[PDB]
């Protein structure tokens, strides 16, 4: 009676007749990655000696909340 | 907490399945009235249908996509006993290409393989052959070949392929079936393609599996060096399939069994990249699982 | 005087500090001690201790929120790593001040 899906964005579909939740069924988004377009934006790769692209990675990584992954930065 | 935000599908009657395409902007819905309704979002915030057309003379199961490099592609099965392979033509022209009528008596899943290996198609059957196509012309979609065949000598009902897109698995397929026999023979299998021989082979079997199955998805790599398996018979489980150092051997291994149902489980999903993974049964209600760095599987939340 | 063979120097003994209420500045005090005593490997795993040490990064209470940095490669196999080197060469005042620092941090 059922079908799932999951989306990109975290928005999850399901579907179900109405006699568990009988000839029509109803459906809704549930609108359940966002820090992974702005590390791809403000990282640095090149054009910098190593130290500054370190550097520069490690304050944009403390910037955005995760510190576990910015200290990995001043330690390389 | 997410919210419920209900929309009108209009369909005369059950719907089987729903599906995102490759961008999470547009979805598939199949219904049990031959018909597929298409949706998109609108920069507002709310879907509306953009197409809708009348595809097979039975009752559709299944609605697939495919990747966006060979173009806006949709799949569907069908119990009149086909498959249907069309492409979207700039308004909203949705074309028929072929019709794949090998069968002989019903479809019950249908696939399109990873997007590193060609436009390549899988179809299961309710009588346990599992067919896999192929379009070696990229771009005529009018022309599509069958390269392999494979006998499970069981009911088949489920499929799901294998996305790892490393130089070191060699594509594998998964089948379950549904076969209420009073014996306890094994109903999820597991085949495997051997560069050599040209030729799909068993690999492994799924022993402790003894109940009939209703749900096959792998997990997304992105990097593990091992395989994840999710299965839904009547309580949702977990497996993995971790190889040995050179068909192949995998050491199967049990990681979770969640009865929280109380019912049976009918479909499960995974998130974007193999963290969380969902589930439905009967009780009507969505549920989340998640590991905890110890591999200690837990809840992560109840969506009614 | 042998005190050119020995592992341990006692010009770097005056210098050390140990302040349990801010951890992190001691690593710093140290650090310069050791720059002004000729020794480039104290001055690095001084530094590693700065920036291996910072309140940030202070374990939780529930396991399911996040791993802890203990289990990171950085944390248990780095200092692991260069305990066993110290042992291997034989120098118990390194030893007993990356313990002391370590286990207070706790």
């Amino acid at each position: 009676p059922e079908g799932l899906c999951y989306g990109l964005f975290g928005d999850l579909a399901f579907a179900a007749k109405e006699s568990l939740v009988l000839a029509s069924s109803a459906l809704s988004v549930f609108e359940t990655m966002r820090w992974f377009v702005d590390t791809a934006e403000r990282y640095a790769l090149a054009g910098r000696p190593l130290a500054e692209l370190c550097d520069h990675n490690a304050k944009v990584a403390r910037e955005l909340g995760r510190n576990q992954v910015a200290q990995t930065w001043t330690m390389l | 907490m997410f919210v419920a935000r209900s929309i009108a599908a209009d369909h005369k009657d059950l719907i089987h399945d729903v599906s995102f395409d490759f961008h999470g902007r547009r979805m598939a819905t199949c219904s049990s009235d031959q018909s597929v309704k298409v949706w998109d979002k609108s920069e507002s915030g709310d879907w509306h249908c953009t197409a809708s057309w009348k595809t097979h003379s039975g009752s559709v199961w299944r609605v697939t996509w495919a990747h966006p490099e060979f173009g806006q592609v949709l799949a569907s099965c069908s119990f009149d006993r086909t498959a249907a392979v069309w492409e979207e033509i700039v308004q909203s022209h949705w074309v028929k290409r072929t019709t794949l009528v090998d069968s002989r008596t019903s479809v019950t899943d249908v696939k399109f393989a990873p997007k590193h290996m060609g436009l390549m198609l899988a179809t299961c059957s309710a009588d346990g052959i599992v067919r896999i196509y192929e379009a070696p012309d990229v771009m005529n979609l009018s022309q599509w070949s069958l390269q392999h065949e494979i006998s499970c000598k069981l009911s088949c009902s489920c499929i799901s392929w294998n996305p790892s897109s490393s130089r070191a698995h060699s594509p594998m397929i998964a089948v379950g079936s549904d076969d209420s026999s009073p014996n306890a023979m094994a109903k999820v299998q597991i085949f495997e393609y051997n560069e050599n021989t040209r030729k799909y082979a068993k690999a492994e079997t799924l022993m402790t599996v003894t109940d009939p199955v209703h749900d096959i998805a792998f997990a997304p790599n992105l990097g593990r060096s091992f395989h994840i398996l999710a299965i839904a018979t009547k309580d949702v489980r977990i497996f993995t399939l971790k190889p040995v150092r050179k068909p192949t051997k995998f050491e199967i291994h049990i990681v979770a069994q969640f009865d929280n149902h109380n019912s049976q489980v009918w479909r499960v999903s995974w998130n974007i990249t193999g963290t969380v993974l969902a589930s439905s049964g009967d009780d009507g209600c969505v549920r989340l699982w998640k590991a905890n760095y110890m591999d200690n599987w837990k809840c992560t939340g109840i969506l009614k | 005087d042998i005190a050119c063979l020995l592992p341990v120097h006692k010009s770097l003994g005056e210098l050390y500090i140990l302040n349990v209420n801010d951890i992190q500045e001691t690593c710093q005090k140290n650090a310069a001690s050791a720059l002004l005593v000729g020794r480039k490997d104290l001055v690095q795993v001084w530094s590693l201790a700065t920036v291996a040490t910072d309140l940030c990064l202070g374990p939780k209470s529930d396991p399911d929120l996040e791993t802890p940095w203990a289990r990171h490669p950085f944390g248990r196999q780095l200092l692991e790593s260069l305990l066993a080197h110290y042992c291997r060469l034989r120098d118990v005042q390194t030893l007993a001040m990356l313990c002391s620092v370590f286990e207070a941090q706790s």
